[PDB]
């Protein structure tokens, strides 16, 4: 088993009130059954849009999910993780900056 | 040097369930999807069918199909034969194409995440550190002459052939250019350059002309939209920020570099 990394970062660069799309990339897991989330203040964003699963050279596991956002001054955004290598769901939060 | 990828994931949880999935790449581009759920293989671009007609494209289809239900009965039998000694969940992957430059063809095997087995020459061998319970179904799957024989031309013809006609059919999409947009936050600073394409890029904090030699590039991460993402930062003692620029080159900007001042 491998536990997964988890980036989270924008497709522009990201500007209160302007919409844009922010991407939850997760890497470097086996086996391949995982579950993403991408959350707005804590709540599940139902629009969640995933890439094929695929994987690397040395055979771990990745996969992009996007969903288009609005950064605001208020609302927080995270991408949440469940899978077997890990007892409890791993979240990361998006830093406002990426 | 465009490597051609063919990707199949396998994962067999017990007794009769499992699937099989695959993804195709060409360089950095997805070409085809096959979906477990799916009788047929997928385009993800108008020119993933390459330079084959459709009569050529649906022989290879029909091989492929074959294939993946042969795989699967034989894996499940494989499992059925060893008992209990090899037990699911199973994972197998396979990563098979060709790199261009002239030509040079693979077929690797990975079982449980770790690489088992690959075709080479005119067989299927273990490679060194493989569990040694594989010998003899590797033994057996050399005597199926055909297979050897099919596989054999895949790689040695047929590859190299496929994609010779997707280089030249895909033309415009592995040829763009798409340019990068950068921004500056933070000490450590950093400057995030999103939707390049192609890849290679040089993105460096500068002090006038001179190169901050600190600067540690981060990872690069795919965009959804077919383009990427890097970062570079650079940690700076909280009285320097006054001077520093990001300075991004890429080939969609002739020339014309970012230059985000601090
Ligand atoms: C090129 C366009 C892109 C589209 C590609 C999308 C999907 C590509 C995916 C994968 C690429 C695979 C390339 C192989 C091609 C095979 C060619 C073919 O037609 O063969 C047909 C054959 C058809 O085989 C069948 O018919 C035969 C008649 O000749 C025989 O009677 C066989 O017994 C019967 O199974 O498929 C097979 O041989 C079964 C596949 C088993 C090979 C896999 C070996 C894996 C090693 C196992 C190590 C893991 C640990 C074990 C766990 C316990
Ligand atoms: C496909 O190409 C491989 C070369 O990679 C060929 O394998 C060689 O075949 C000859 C004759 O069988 C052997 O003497 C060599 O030792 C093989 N090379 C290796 C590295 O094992 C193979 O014959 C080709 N097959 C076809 C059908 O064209
Ligand atoms: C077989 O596999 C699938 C997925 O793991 C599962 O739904 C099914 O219940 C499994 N059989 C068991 C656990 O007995
Ligand atoms: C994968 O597809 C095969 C072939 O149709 C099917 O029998 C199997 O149930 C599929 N697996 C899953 C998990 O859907």
């Amino acid at each position: 088993q491998k536990t997964p990394q988890i980036q989270v970062y924008s497709r522009h660069p990201p500007e209160n009130g302007k919409p844009n799309i922010l991407n939850c990339y997760v890497t470097q897991f086996h086996p391949p059954h995982i579950e993403i989330q991408m959350l707005k203040n804590g709540k599940k964003i139902p629009k969640v849009e995933m890439s094929d699963m695929s994987f690397s050279k040395d055979w771990s596991f990745y996969i992009l999910a996007h969903t288009e956002f609005t950064p605001t001054e208020t609302d927080t955004y995270a991408c949440r993780v469940k899978h077997a290598s890990m007892a409890e769901p791993k979240t990361v939060y998006w830093d406002r900056d990426m | 040097n465009y490597t051609f990828r063919c990707l199949q994931m396998s994962s067999f949880a017990n007794r009769s369930w499992s699937r099989t999935d695959s993804v195709v790449w060409l360089g950095d581009l997805q070409t085809h999807r096959w979906s477990n759920d799916s009788a047929t293989i997928s385009f993800t671009k108008p020119w993933s069918q390459g330079k084959l007609s459709n009569q050529q494209w649906e022989k290879l289809q029909h091989m492929f199909q074959v294939y993946r239900v042969s795989f699967t009965r034989d894996i499940q039998e494989l499992v059925k034969m060893m008992s209990p000694k090899e037990d699911y969940p199973i994972e197998i992957q396979l990563s098979a194409g060709c790199e261009m430059y002239a030509s040079e063809s693979f077929l690797h095997v990975a079982f449980q995440g770790k690489y088992v087995v690959r075709f080479w020459g005119t067989s299927w061998q273990t490679v060194p550190g493989a569990p040694s319970w594989l010998d003899l179904p590797i033994k057996v799957l050399n005597a199926d002459q055909g297979t050897s024989a099919t596989v054999q031309m895949l790689l040695n013809d047929t590859c190299p052939l496929f994609v010779r006609g997707l280089l030249e059919a895909g033309k415009s999409d592995l040829e763009k250019q798409e340019k990068p947009v950068a921004w500056l936050s933070s000490r450590q600073l950093v400057c995030h350059v999103s939707g390049f394409y192609p890849k290679p890029v040089w993105v460096m904090w500068m002090r006038g002309d001179q190169e901050q030699q600190g600067t540690h590039r981060g990872d690069f991460l795919p965009n959804a939209d077919e383009t990427w993402y890097l970062q570079a930062t650079l940690d700076v003692e909280a009285g320097e920020e006054a001077g520093l620029a990001c300075r991004v080159k890429h080939s969609s900007l002739g020339g014309q570099d970012i230059i985000l001042y601090w």
